[PDB]
């Protein structure tokens, strides 16, 4: 036993309070109960957008590991540049 | 005799409440789980540093934030206060997101 | 230079203004003349609803002109 | 010429809270000068 | 009658007929062939150059094309174009 | 000695000798490879390849023999990859896709 | 001999060297004019200049010693003119502005 | 080792110059140096272009005005142009 | 009948014209004067730049070439003019 311990159903992580903590900072005051799958799926989508090309790097400078930069430039391609990480 | 506040008073307070403070909103072990599982697919036997991790985290939910306000005028327009999946399914489009 | 400002309730009321006064300072007359708030009043004249960051030259009303104004309430 | 009276209609028909902007910021267009 | 200019439209034609040996194409439809390729052409070169400076080298080569494709390219087209690329190198790589 | 062009030794339709002066004339780095104009005249190759077809299709299906405007526009809006890689591009003369709401339409 | 700062002889503070420096070596042109550094350097820091007053005043408004991230974004999106120049950019530890709409407030 | 550039000392040193004893803390430092080094790219490229395109070889400073005039909206272009236009006109009179 | 701030020119048959092809059904009575306002500034935001490139080239008219770049700009591309 070394690693690849595969998990999967990681996407209920997301507890239903932490989508009603966002909500609320969005500033919505009644929610109905179906978002909680909607949401599940759209975050997946954006978040596989990106994972993507933050590898697609990595593999051309032929390393191993993920560092801060490559998710840096990715995020700056689709038009969402994001300050604070080293830019 | 026991207190119960009106119906939906609660959120009124909640929103004040967080639309000040700044830190995060998902406990991280497992949206990093989450993270390392996506990874897998493309080329599995990955190593992050920690730093991307919160990078992404920070991205994930500037998103999800900006997303539910126009999703907020999205049901507004319609003279509801709920939201609904038909509403967020109209904005995701509009912006050509979803298009 | 004099305005006639005619409201709903009958009431046409003069006020003190010059061609330089915005419609939010003739709205702030309003208030000390009347009470009536400004947040909840609109006037209207040459068929078109007045905005506050414009002054009454920029209309271009003349003296003993006739305006209108309607009592919209915004919150509550 | 001028339909003041239908937009009036309108007025009291619709009759709807209304947002615009607030503040002038000509700060920004003065003191950044001398800033 | 001087200043020469130039145009993709010789090849444009050229490659049609490879397909439909029997349609034509205005004028229009050809200028506007010739604007495409000229877009593409440049992003997919400044995508390789950023490509490089990241890594701080000096030179463009293959393998920069090769990712900067998987970058612009969704999905599908981007696995034919790279297969296609791969092979019309390796025969010129032979065929000197 | 005889000369003879690189794309012939490529196989291909496009002109290497352009790709590779423009590579240069452009600062896009400060020495190019070799292989690489190749490669990438290979994928302009291929791409524009297939636009073509996809228009010649639809413009045959509407009883002409040259290609228009109109009908381009009708070959990109029809293959949502390439309707993706064109997201925001305008044709010109290129009209509009055909499409109505359902709840415009009568009754039945 | 007894050299002079670039930016002395400009009377600025941004290292009018380090920037001559990277335009030679970012692949922008083929050669570099004079006063460009210098026009630029002066640019970047009137800007830098603008933004980090208003973040002054916006902290101690707060009545705080230091400055930190939730001030820069309270300080920039309440003024349009730079909200613009920033309307794709992200400052992480961000929060949002405080904002409701008007309707779900209760009657009075 | 393997020294890194920055612009932090040059921040600080402005800032001194409007709020002359208010502090900084660190990532409000990282910030403002990103900020900078996205702002200048989204310029000079800018004007790469604006010179490849009358086939020119050299930037100058009347490009830098005019890529200015077009990414800064408004007043703070009004404001910024005469920034440069003085604090160069002096510098080229005493080298 | 010859006094007519351009603006007026655009007929509100036109814009009912567009809405077709748009694919609407009916039509409220103010949305002539919505398209008026809006039309106008989407087309400062470019003629403002397309001028700034012409002076910067010291020319004296406004080439295709310069639209289209403005065009560029905006995140507008647009194929066929040239370019």
């Amino acid at each position: 036993k070394r690693h690849r311990k595969v998990l999967r159903d990681n996407i209920q992580g997301i507890t239903k309070p932490a989508i009603r903590r966002l909500a609320r900072r969005g500033g919505v005051k009644r929610i109905s109960g179906l978002i909680y799958e909607e949401t599940r799926g759209v975050l997946k989508v954006f978040l596989e957008n990106v994972i993507r090309d933050a590898v697609t790097y990595t593999e051309h400078a032929k390393r191993k590991t993920v560092t801060a930069m490559d998710v840096v430039y990715a995020l700056k391609r689709q038009g969402r540049t994001l300050y604070g990480f080293g830019g | 005799k026991p207190h119960r506040y009106r119906p939906g008073t609660v959120a009124l307070r909640e929103i004040r409440r967080y639309q000040k403070s700044t830190e995060l909103l998902i406990r991280k072990l497992p949206f990093q789980r989450l993270v390392r599982e996506i990874a897998q697919d493309f080329k599995t036997d990955l190593r992050f540093q920690s730093s991307a991790v919160m990078a992404l985290q920070e991205a994930s939910e500037a998103y999800l934030v900006g997303l539910f306000e126009d999703t907020n005028l999205c049901a507004i327009h319609a003279k509801r206060v709920t939201i609904m999946p038909k509403d967020i399914q109209l904005a995701r489009r509009i912006r050509g997101e979803r298009a | 230079m004099q305005i006639f400002v005619k409201t709903l309730t009958g009431k046409t009321i003069t006020l003190e203004v010059e061609p330089s006064d915005t419609i939010e300072n003739v709205k702030a007359k309003i208030q000390d003349k009347e009470g009536i708030p400004p947040d909840q009043q609109r006037l209207i004249f040459a068929g078109k609803q007045l905005e506050d960051g414009r002054t009454l030259s920029d209309y271009n009303i003349q003296k003993e002109s006739t305006l209108h104004l309607v009592l919209r309430l915004r919150g509550c | 010429p001028w339909s003041e009276e239908r937009v009036v209609r309108k007025v009291l028909y619709l009759s709807l809270k209304e947002f615009k902007n607030s503040q002038k910021r000509q700060h920004a267009e003065g003191i950044a000068g001398s800033l | 009658r001087k200043t020469r200019k130039e145009s993709y439209a010789i090849y444009v034609y050229k490659v049609l007929k490879q397909v439909h040996p029997d349609t034509g194409i205005s004028s229009k439809a050809m200028s506007i062939m010739n604007s495409f390729v000229n877009d593409v052409f440049e992003r997919i070169a400044g995508e390789a150059s950023r490509l490089a400076h990241y890594n701080k080298r000096s030179t463009i080569t293959s393998r920069e094309i090769q990712t900067a494709v998987r970058l612009l390219l969704p999905g599908e087209l981007a696995k034919h174009a790279v297969s296609e690329g791969t092979k019309a190198v390796t025969k010129y790589t032979s065929a000197k | 000695a005889k000369a003879k062009t690189r794309s012939s030794r490529a196989g291909l339709q496009f002109p290497v000798g352009r790709v590779h002066r423009l590579l240069r004339k452009g600062n896009y780095a400060e020495r190019v490879g070799a292989g690489a104009p190749v490669y990438l005249a290979a994928v302009l190759e291929y791409l524009t390849a297939e636009i073509l077809e996809l228009a010649g299709n639809a413009a045959r299906d509407n009883k002409k023999t040259r290609i228009i405007p109109r009908h381009l526009q009708l070959a990109v809006r029809n293959d949502e990859e390439l309707n993706k890689l064109l997201g925001r591009v305008t044709i010109a003369q290129g009209g509009v896709l055909p499409n109505i709401q359902s709840v415009l339409l009568p009754k039945c």
